[PDB]
Order: C-alpha cells, then structure tokens, then sequence
C-alpha cells in the first residue's frame, strides 16, 4: 500500500503502532529548534516572536516556543485562533506552565522587538483563501526584514499543489516532517520556503517510504547511472537516431545529437533535410548527418521510407526539434511513429503535430517531453491548466501508456505510476536550444538501456544540473556550453 | 553525512 | 631464440642453468608476500586464508603460508587437491613442520574469520572447466567481500587466452612471475586481474626478453617517437593524403586529418567529395581539402585517376573512413590500392570493400585497423571466433603481408613475427568517431619516417593515453575533445 | 631453551625444520640487493664490484652478483678464497652459468671502475687477525670513496665482541640476517656497521625469538613506562631518597633528584651535607633536600641512623653521586646498605667503597651503574678489560644477585640471564652530571613499580633519546639541559 | 611500517 | 623508481 | 557553540 499523504501516516502512526500525538508534537518542535540552530548558530542572543495559529501547526509552535525558553533571549507567542486542538492546547498548558508570555493581539509595531519569526500559522491544514487579521499578519511578517522560519509549510501555501492562497509568508528556512510536501516543490511554493529541511519526528521508516511521489535525488540518479564495463564497444552503449531540423530550423538537430553523446551514447545519426544536415558535421564532426533529400525543406510522406530504413539499425529514435509544424509534417510525424517498432523520444514540433491515436496503437514504449505551452496545445487545455498540473500529468501517461516530461523550473516526470520530480536547474535553461539537449540525453540513455522512465530521471536531474555547474552568470548559459558541462556533471554525481 | 534527524 | 610461454623458462632456468625449482618457487612466494605489503601496509594485523591446489601455483601458495606464520594474527592452508606435486609437497611439509594448520574441507562460514584471501588453486596449469567444489568455493570466495590476492594468474583464468573456464576468481592484486601471461592482457582475465605486479623470481633476464609478444609501455613509445630536429621544414614531418567521406558521412576526414597534425605530420590533405569537403577547412582552416566531383556523392572509378595524381606529392595514404560501401567504392578501393605505390593506412569502409588479393600483390606496406566487426566481416569468422584471437591476427598479417591493428578495449598490434598489445584507453574511445582519430595517428608516424609496426604500436599507445588525460567523465568523451589532448598525451610521454 | 648464536639457529632451520641450505643463502643474498635498492634507489645505473671469499659469506655474495646481472651497469666478482663451501661453490656455478665474470686477482686499480663494493668476504666465520691479500684489498675498499655494502657484518669485525681483528671495512650499509650480532652492537664494530638492516631469510620465527641478548627497542620501553592512573596521588608515583654530595661535590644531588622527578617520580628527598643542601631547592624548589650535620663536610657513620630513619618512609635509595672517596665515606657506604632494606641503586662513590660482600648478603635488590673506571677498580680489572665484556657483567650481575648497568656508548643492562644493549644517545653524554641523572631516573622508575632490570632498561634509553633530542650541536648538551629534555623524550616514546 | 623483510 | 624486484 | 540540546 502506497500513502499519498503525511495525513494518513500520521494518522497510522498514532492510531495503529500506538506513538502518542503528544510525543510527535513534541519531535516537530524540537526538530524546528535545532533545524535554527543549524543555520542561525548559538540561538541565545536571538529574540523569538512565534505566531501560533490554533490547529497542530500552532501546536508545533507552542512546542517550539516553550523549548526556547530560558535559553534565548526573549520568547512570546501571539496566538491568533479562536480556539485550539487538544494538542495544541496541550502545549499552549505547557508554555505558561514554564513561564511563557502569550498575547492574541497583533500589533504591527511587535515586529520590531524581535529577531526571528516563527511561523506556525497554517501548515497541511490550510484551506481556502487568507483573509483579515491572518492576511495583515503575514503582510506586516513580509515587509519586517526579520529571519522568517517556518514550521511545515509557509502559512498560505497550499502543501498539496504549491499555490498561494491569497497571501503566504515568504520564509528563509521551512522545516517539515516526514518527508517534503507537494508545495515546498512547486512553484510558487518552493519560492517561498526558502531553504528546507526535513526532519525525522518518528513515522515509521517503512511508512514514509511508502510515498509514490519523489524528489530526484543525487543518490538516486547515481544508482541508476549505466555500468561502462571496460570490454565495450560502441554498441555496447548504444545506436540513437534522431529525425530533426528543416531549412528554418537548422541548430535543433547538432544540440539533440550532442546530448546523446555527452552522456556515453556510442553512435548518433541525425536524419535532417539536405544542405542543414552539413550544420551538423561542420561544427561537431564526430556525428553522423545524413542528408534527406525533401521538396521544400521539411520532412514529408516522401521521406517515410528512408526514415524508417535508417530506424531499423538504430535503438532509439528521437524525433521533433526543428522540424516545423505544417500539414506535411504531420502526416509524416504521425504515419512514422504508427510504423515505428523502436523506443520513440518525442519533442517539440513532433509534439505540435502528434495525434494522441497513434500514442495509444504503437506497441513499442515513448517518452514525451513538451513545455507547458506544448502540453497546452496537445490536451487542448489552457497553459495555467497544465502547468505544474502532476495529476494531469499521471492521467495522461496513463491513457496513452508512455513517459510524460513536463519542463518547468521543477519538472515533473512520471509513467502514471510513479511521478518524480526535478528540482535541479537555473533560469539559464529559460532560453532556446536548451530542450533540445534534453531530448538527445533521454534518447542516449534509453540507448544504453535504462528505461524510458529512468532515462528521464536521470537526464532532467544532470541537464539541471550542468546549467549549476556554469562558471559565469546564469543568464549567459547557452546550450552549447550546457552540453560542455554535462560530462562533469556525471562526474560530479559519481 | 549524518541523516538521521534532517534530509536536506 | 625465441619462448612462447614461462613453461619453456621455467625448464630451462632449472635444467640448463641450475637453479633448484624450489629456489624458484620460494622467489616466488616471497614475492607475494612483499606485493602484498606494499598495496596492503603492514600485514601484522590481518588474518589470511590460503586457498591450495595440489600443483605448484598450490606450493607457491604454502610458501606464501609458511611465510606469514608469526608474523600476521593469523594464517590458515585449505589444501584443495588430491595429491601433490613433488615441490607443494616440500613447502606443505615445511609449512606444517613451522607449526602452521592446513585444513582438507571449505567450509562457507570459514570465510567469515579470515580478512585476506590468497588464491593460491590455479595458475597456468589450469586445464578445462573449473566445477565442483573448486568451483563453490571460487564462487563462495567472489561473494564474499574479502580482499583478494591471486598466485600468478586468478583461478579459472585461461593464461593463454583470458577466457574464464567457467568460473574464474575475482582479484584485487594479482603476482606473476616473469612475464605477464596474455590472460592478464586480454579481457575478461584482464579485468579479473585487478592490479597487477610482475615479480622477477630469479630468471636469466635474457630468457625473459626472448618473449615474442609485449605490452606496449610508456618507455618503449618513449624511444620511438621521431626527432624533431630544429633545423626543419613541413616537407621533414611528411605528407599524408586522406581519401575519406561522402553525403552520408562528412565528419571522418576531418578527425581523421586532425589526427594526423596533432602527431606531428608536416602537411595533410584530404580529398573528399564536394562540397563536403568544405566541413574540414570550416572547423580546421589548416587542413587541404580537395573537392572531388562524384556522380552521387561517393568515390567511383571516375575518381581513380584524380586520387592517384595527389598521391604522387605525398608519403602515405589512409583510405576508408565514411566511404561508404556499394559497388562503385568498392571498384574505386581496390583498383586504387592495386596501383598505389605508397604506404596506405586502410580503415574502416575501405576494410569492408577490400579484396585482400589485393594487398598480397601490393609491393608497399599496408597497416590495417579494423574493429572486430570489421575483422569478422574480412575473414567471413564469427566476431567471437576473432575477437581477442591474436594468432588468428599474427597468420593474417604474414599471409598478407601487412600490419594488423585489432581494436579493441585491448588492442592487438601485429605483423606476424612480433606482436603488442596495447592496454592504454578507456570505454570514452567506444564511440563514433574514435577509430576516424587513430586512422589519422598511424598516417602521421609513418609520414614522419617510422615503420608501419613501429607507427601503429606509438599510435595505439598515445590515442589510448589521449582517453585517460580527459578531465571529466569517460563517458562524455568525444573525438573533438581527444584530438586535443592527443598534444598533452605526446608531452606526457616525454 | 635459548640460542645464544645464528649459527645454532641456521643449523637447526636446516637440519630440523627442513629448510634446504640453499634457499637460506638465495633468500640472504637478495635481502641484500633490496636493501642496496633502498638506499641507493634505482640500481641500474650503478657498477658493482662484490668481493668473495671462500666461505659462506662469499656465497651470499655470489648470489648478489647473480641477481644483478643483466639489470645494473656492470658486475664483477674477484673470488679472494682458496677453496669453496658447498654453497659457494653452487652459487659461483650459478653465477657462472648466469654470464658472470669472475676474477681471482686483485688489482689496485679496479675499484675505479665501480661504483658499490659489495664486501662478501668474511662474516661470522672470521677466525683471528686479516693479514696478507686480503687485508690489502680491505685497506684499499676503505681509502677508496666508493659506497660499500657489507654482507651480514663488515669484513673483520668478530662478531661476538665488536673488535677488529687487524683490519676491518667500514661500511655505509650492512646487511644482516635474522637477528643483529654483538659486533653490530658494541664498539668499534657498531661504527663500521654504518646502517644496520636486519633481513628476514626464512628462520622459524619462535627460533629468532630465542635469543637471549636484545638491542632495547623503542616498542619495548613503551610497553614497559608505567601507567598513570587519573585517580591518583603523590604516592601512587613513588618515594625515593636520594644519599649524595659532600663539601666537594654539591651538584651531584641536584641532578640526581630532578632526574627521578621528570621520569615521574611522586616524592623525592635528597640527604646532602649541610649546607649544601640547600643549593639543591635554590635551583629546584620542588625538591626536598634534607640538611645532614657532618663533621668535615662528608658522610660519615654518624650519619648511619638520621639516614636509616630517612629510608624507614621512601620506596627505593640511590647512593653516591659526589660523596666523595676517603675511609669514612667507605664505612658508612657499607654499613648502611648492610642494613637498607629497600631496593637500592648504587652509582659513582658509593661504587667506589663498595664491598662487594654487602651485595651478596642483601635480601633487597641493587641496581649498579658503573662507568668502565668504576667497573675495572670494583672487579680489580683494567678498564681494557671490562669494557664492552658482556660476560663478565653477567657473571657479575648472576654472582652479585643484582642488575649491572655497564655505561659506555653501548650501554650493557644485565641480571645474570638476560642481557639488553642501549643504544640510544650520543657524545653530549660525555661529560660531567649526565651519570648523576641516569641514577635518579633508575630510582624514580623503581619507586614507580618497574623492576630494577625495567627501571634500568627504560631508563638507558631515555636517557640517551633526551640527548638525541638536544637543538643545538651534542657537544654543547649539559645535565640541566639533559633533565629539561626528559619529558619530551618520555611524549614521543608514546 | 611494514617490517615483513627488514627490521631496522 | 627501484624495479629489481616488480614490474607494474 | 551552539548547545541548546548538549553541555560538553
Ligand atoms: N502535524 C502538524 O500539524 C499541522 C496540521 O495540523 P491541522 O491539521 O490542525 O491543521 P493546521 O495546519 O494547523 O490548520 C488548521 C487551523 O487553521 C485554520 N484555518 C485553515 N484555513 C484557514 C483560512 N483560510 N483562514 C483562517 N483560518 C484557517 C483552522 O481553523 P478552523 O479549524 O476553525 O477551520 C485551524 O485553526 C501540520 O502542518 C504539522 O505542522
Ligand atoms: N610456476 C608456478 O606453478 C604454477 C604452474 O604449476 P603446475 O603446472 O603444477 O599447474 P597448476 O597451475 O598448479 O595447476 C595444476 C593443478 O590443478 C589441477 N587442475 C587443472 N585444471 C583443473 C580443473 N579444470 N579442475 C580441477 N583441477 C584442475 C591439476 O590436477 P591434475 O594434475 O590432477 O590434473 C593440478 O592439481 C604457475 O602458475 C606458477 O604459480
Ligand atoms: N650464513 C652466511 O654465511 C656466513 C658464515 O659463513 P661461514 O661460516 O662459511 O664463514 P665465513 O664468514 O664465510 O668465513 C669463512 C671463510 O673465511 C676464511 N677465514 C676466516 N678467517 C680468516 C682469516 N683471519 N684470514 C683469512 N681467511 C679467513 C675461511 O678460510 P678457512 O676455511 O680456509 O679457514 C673461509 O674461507 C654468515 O656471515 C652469513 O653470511
Ligand atoms: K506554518
Ligand atoms: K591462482
Ligand atoms: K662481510
């Protein structure tokens, strides 16, 4: 059994293996104390305001306020509810037993007295819009300049999609419990949180594993990296076709065909209308570019057959960027894949042009990966629909059996099944030719064997994370230098 | 790394 | 004369020379305890589990035993045999009279007290499938974690050819005595070798150079690489034509002519169907590229005369890289090697095409550079029939009067009389591109005056250590990026 | 049962345990060539001129040659014997049959043509004085320059007493085999040994281990300093009193007492004349220096009881350190170690009055720490005599039923049974006040709980380490700055 | 330090 | 560096 | 240092 929700494993944890909810209040609000004290260091000559709202979130905030008392240098609590939970109002009995000063009244001027906020607002139990006194709160907490630290969530982020009900306090440090929520990791959410940190309070391990929506992490795309045994040859490591480019698009297909190589891939052939396949060869010699021979300069029903004779000794065809999105295209996109008994990575106009049919009746496994406007135009949605839309996301590689790879500043990978998602990166990939690299990584390393999920895995996680390793100002970053610094990213993941 | 209170 | 095998030296240093066989084999055992202590540190802390056989790489074993008894925490003989050879006979009763244990029986759990393993079952006297309870305890010794240190070859290993008879040991240090074997050279032995150390056990150091095949090294590439003498001109580094490429494949002349100059060679040019010639001198300004008129964008006899007239003003000729292979390159290859009066490097497509017929009528040398694909398809052989199959190489080369340069993880360099093998590189070189490079090497040599033998074992060498010298990871290496280090690898070298 | 000689040792490994004489030599010979390969580094630059005699020193000498045959510059035997022992014959045909060259003339000349002698003429088998050819040849090695390695001791050294017999060669290098010899040890033998290797060659290690004459070791004193247990007192670390100093010599205390207290003595009391006593807390405030009422500025027997009752309320008594030597001094000296009944160390004037008779009629034990002169007046010898003779300080030690510390270079530690040799220091300890610290630190590890052998064994070497540790050059070292040195010799021991 | 063969 | 004995 | 849980 799977477990969407920490909900459900606190609720378990409790109910069926007998922890006491007390004894996991108080392991929340500790872990919030030390989680500061790593990054704040000695915490004695900090003043603290928390600001409690009345469900466990406050709770955990009574945790935090009472534990800091007579070990920092002033402690108070604004109690903002109207009334309490019990273990909130456990701990709420447990602060003024030791001493500690609670106020319900906000008044702007408190923000100057004090040097960190708590925020204990809302957490997982948010619902609806902030409004009132809790909006004015968090406004005059984001305009006060103080260290914000949140517990579980920022009040006003929805944990289970990201988004700011309203208003939301913007932390430097967020601490959750168990594992990350939904919110921490899309956007806007993941804005706001700042940096996080996730604390073992005391679920069972195998319970918290139990999770089917995961962070890509270093560790993970290190396992799944491809062995080079040292007895290889270049078809050990794969064959990669890739169909692209047309007389006005003639880059796309030289960066798809790096990117396979950059990660290993032993052979890439490009497939591109003729004279742009010399684009290829002249600036990357170590690329086959075969010229196709087309009326107008785009692919077309008459180069059906050539593609599929070049398909045949290949592992993997990836198909799309550059090609050009008219009528002709498409009839060709789509006859071609319906034929095409290999692994198909399908990009960019491929995606503009794909009819959702063909995805259905081929037998052989695809990876799609569009941006949020080209899923748009491919489920006939609006872009704010889809965007960061993981349950849509899951439904369609459902339907259509294949490996869906939402690009945005957290990408989203799932088969249906299972959904990761990647959180490497930086606004250097916001620009042209950066998809393109993506492709050509997928392709390569379902080349050299991994599946078309764990292909995607773990080509989001390094394509991210080559743009981080970029020695000049992210903005600078173009695809040409990404695909330089992907062999040191696979370095650095070893 | 010692992980057995905080995951990064 | 020369000695195939340690056999022959073994006999005659005993027979001819008069050293005792156990003087030998004490030599030999010494040796493995002082390997040892150099990878290991101090032994006195670990406790040893010699695994013997009732041969002579067994009483090798028992000196190695005898050796460390109160000298280490702790030793312990499993005497695996059923009889003895006279010398395991003499160093187990000297073992035994120095109060050490031997045991009779493997007991799985044993491995669980022991820290370093000495695989002492087989060496060069293995003979057919290892099974039974040889092999259960050479499994058990591979699942076990323990540190491994193998007795002239790893059991199981064949000596002569590196194959594994059925099972074979997994090593961390391999001693051998006198020469490396070929099982050490060749893969999978090579891999299962681990770090290996050759012992001088006491051998008149003439019979060991009387070996027929080497290990190309560092100092023997040192020694022949050409002068460069200050008082010089292009025309005293050589001149290298390069017939190469076609529509399909446009990138190999280039990599193949930057080979070629960043080993030195004075001046390179290419002939190349137009206008694909035109990818060289956009990448490479300092490259000639020839524009050869073809019918459909591939040499023909219609080029025969044209490739025969540059040949006249240059020393060598490398042919095949992107060729192609149809009927018309095909005619083209083979009446134009039959009429050239140079040295010709022939690779790749030009391989695929070639009539060997042809080279047994040619008056100059040829050196030839197939993978083992390639080699297959030359023969009509399975590629695991020639894979590796270095006398299968030496009988070609002397049929055929030519040089042979098997590539692969471990390169076999040949002309029949004397043969290398070369073990620099990693699996960055198993990808498109690599073999275009080493094509272009061999040329540059022998344009700079070495023989075909002496350019092909230096060229095999550097292209290899070229591989080591990139930054990041293997993986992303591309041919671009190795003909930049190829410079480095030269410097090194010196 | 103990093996006071190698040569009990080899007999045994061959004729008991089986060891083939041969492989005792080839394992001799090539520790030897390790050994050169060392120090000198890589050998194959170097010419080699071994020098062989007829016996078996000689045979390892023709197993060197061999085993640098074919791998250094050049090689040359001159065989200087008449005949040859089995072995040397077996190894000379060795040789032979290797290609080596052999000479049996000597000629002046010919060591300007080699680099490294290997001096292989005699070792243990050395009877009587060196005379005629070879004492030539061994004159001409040592005015040659050139780097000489002996094989097993230098070539005229006896070693079982360290003279030389005539003439001897100074070596740079010796390599000896299993244990070192007394003529490593003792002087003039220990300076011509120059770097003393010992060679593991194949001896049950029990056997080795049955020598009863040790060189003190590093290991062996850390494993003997006493432990300081964190919940102690003064007590726990000993009491001594210390009997000294006279009108004439009112330092000797002084040196004496601080030497017990910087070994970590608990409590130290000096008995000094008054009021020379009081220079010892003028320097020393930490000291207790106990005012004795003497009629002419010496000990005398009516001091008997006042020191008597001092002893009653210490562990251990050091008497003699500038007491001075006339009738007075002596009756006392004897009366009161008549009647101590505690552990006494016996040092200097108290050596010089002694009546032997008193030791043998103690019940308590004695530590004597003579200086040669001493030695040679309490035994009625010539200082030419006892110096260095072992045997005679053992039939001392065994007769006297105490422990005998014969000072020199070499020190010499001994109880009858076992015999320990320091040598630990250098020729700052020459000089006045270096012996009055030696007996305080002897006392002081005897109050602490050692033996009077351990207190004797740990306190040579440390004694001689503090002086190694001096900054500045060893002829400028002083007692004061002997005694400042302790307590870092004592932190690097550990 | 390793002390299989030479004891200094 | 000192090869009497090992060749790497 | 920070000691909120330890005192050395
Ligand atoms: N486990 C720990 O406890 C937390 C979950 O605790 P919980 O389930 O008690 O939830 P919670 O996160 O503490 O939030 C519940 C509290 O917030 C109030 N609330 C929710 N949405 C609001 C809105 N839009 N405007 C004003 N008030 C709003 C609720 O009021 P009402 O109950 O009156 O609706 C209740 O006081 C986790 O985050 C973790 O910290
Ligand atoms: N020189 C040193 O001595 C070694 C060579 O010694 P050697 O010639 O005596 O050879 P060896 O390498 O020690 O091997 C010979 C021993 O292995 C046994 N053997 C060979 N193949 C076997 C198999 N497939 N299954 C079970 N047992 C097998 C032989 O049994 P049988 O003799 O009974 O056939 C004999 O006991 C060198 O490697 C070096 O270490
Ligand atoms: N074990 C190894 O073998 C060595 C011991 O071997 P070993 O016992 O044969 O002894 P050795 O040390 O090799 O000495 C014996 C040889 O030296 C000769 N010799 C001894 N004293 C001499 C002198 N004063 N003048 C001229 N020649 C003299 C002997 O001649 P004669 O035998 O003719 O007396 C014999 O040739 C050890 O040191 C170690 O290296
Ligand atoms: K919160
Ligand atoms: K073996
Ligand atoms: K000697």
């Amino acid at each position: 059994h799977h477990h969407h929700h920490m909900k459900e494993i606190d609720e378990l944890t409790i109910k069926e293996y007998g922890v006491d909810s007390r004894i996991l209040m108080e392991r929340a609000g500790i872990s919030v104390v030390l989680a500061m004290e790593e990054e704040l260091g000695n915490l004695s000559d900090y003043r603290f305001l928390v600001l409690c709202g009345g469900g466990n979130n406050g709770g955990d905030g009574f945790v935090v306020a009472r534990n800091l008392l007579g070990v920092v240098k002033d402690v108070l609590v604004v109690f903002l509810g109207k009334k309490k939970t019990p273990d909130c109002e456990y701990n709420y009995g447990l602060y003024k037993k030791f001493g500690g000063k609670v106020v319900e009244q906000f008044e702007p001027s408190i923000l100057n007295e004090f040097d960190v906020v708590v925020d204990a607002i809302f957490g997982t139990g948010l619902r609806g819009e902030i409004t009132g006194e809790y909006a004015e709160i968090i406004n005059l907490v984001n305009k006060s300049g103080k260290v914000v630290v949140s517990v579980d969530v920022p009040s006003g982020i929805d944990s289970n999609t990201g988004k700011v009900l309203r208003t939301a306090v913007k932390a430097d440090l967020t601490v959750t419990f168990g594992v990350p929520k939904i919110g921490h990791i899309l956007f806007p959410g993941r804005d706001l949180t700042g940096k996080l940190k996730v604390a073992n309070i005391g679920h069972p391990v195998h319970l918290i594993n139990s999770i089917n929506r995961y962070v890509i992490t270093r560790e993970m795309v290190r396992s799944l990296l491809p062995e080079r045994p040292r007895d290889s040859h270049k078809g050990t490591y794969g064959k990669v076709l890739i169909i692209a480019g047309s007389r006005l698009y003639s880059g796309a297909p030289v960066l798809s065909g790096m990117g396979s190589l950059k990660v290993g891939t032993g052979l890439v052939k490009l497939a591109v209308p003729f004279p742009q396949n010399l684009i290829a060869t002249s600036r990357f010699p170590e690329l086959i570019s075969v010229p196709i021979d087309t009326e107008k300069g785009f692919f077309s029903l008459q180069n059906l057959q050539e593609c599929l004779e070049l398909s045949k000794d290949v592992d993997v065809v990836a198909i799309g960027p550059g090609l050009g999105n008219n009528e002709h295209v498409r009839e060709f996109v789509n006859e071609f894949l319906k034929t095409l008994e290999k692994p198909a990575v399908i990009d960019a106009d491929a995606i503009n042009v794909l009819d959702t049919s063909v995805l259905k009746e081929r037998k052989s496994p695809a990876v799609l990966t569009p941006h949020p406007g080209e899923m748009a135009r491919l489920v006939k949605k609006t872009v704010g629909d889809v965007k960061y839309n993981y349950e849509l996301a899951e439904e369609f590689a459902k339907e259509n059996d294949c490996v869906l790879v939402l690009k945005s500043a957290t990408t989203i990978v799932t088969d249906g099944e299972k959904t990761l998602f990647n959180i490497t990166g930086n606004t250097g990939l916001s620009k042209g030719g950066s998809g393109d690299v993506l492709t050509g990584m997928i392709a390569g390393f379902i080349a050299q064997g991994l599946s078309p999920l764990e292909a995607s895995t773990v080509s989001v996680y390094l394509h991210g994370f080559a743009a981080e390793l970029f020695e000049q100002d992210e903005r600078g970053l173009t695809a040409s230098e990404l695909l330089r610094l992907i062999p040191e990213a696979i370095r650095r993941l070893k | 790394a010692p992980a057995w209170l905080f995951e990064a």
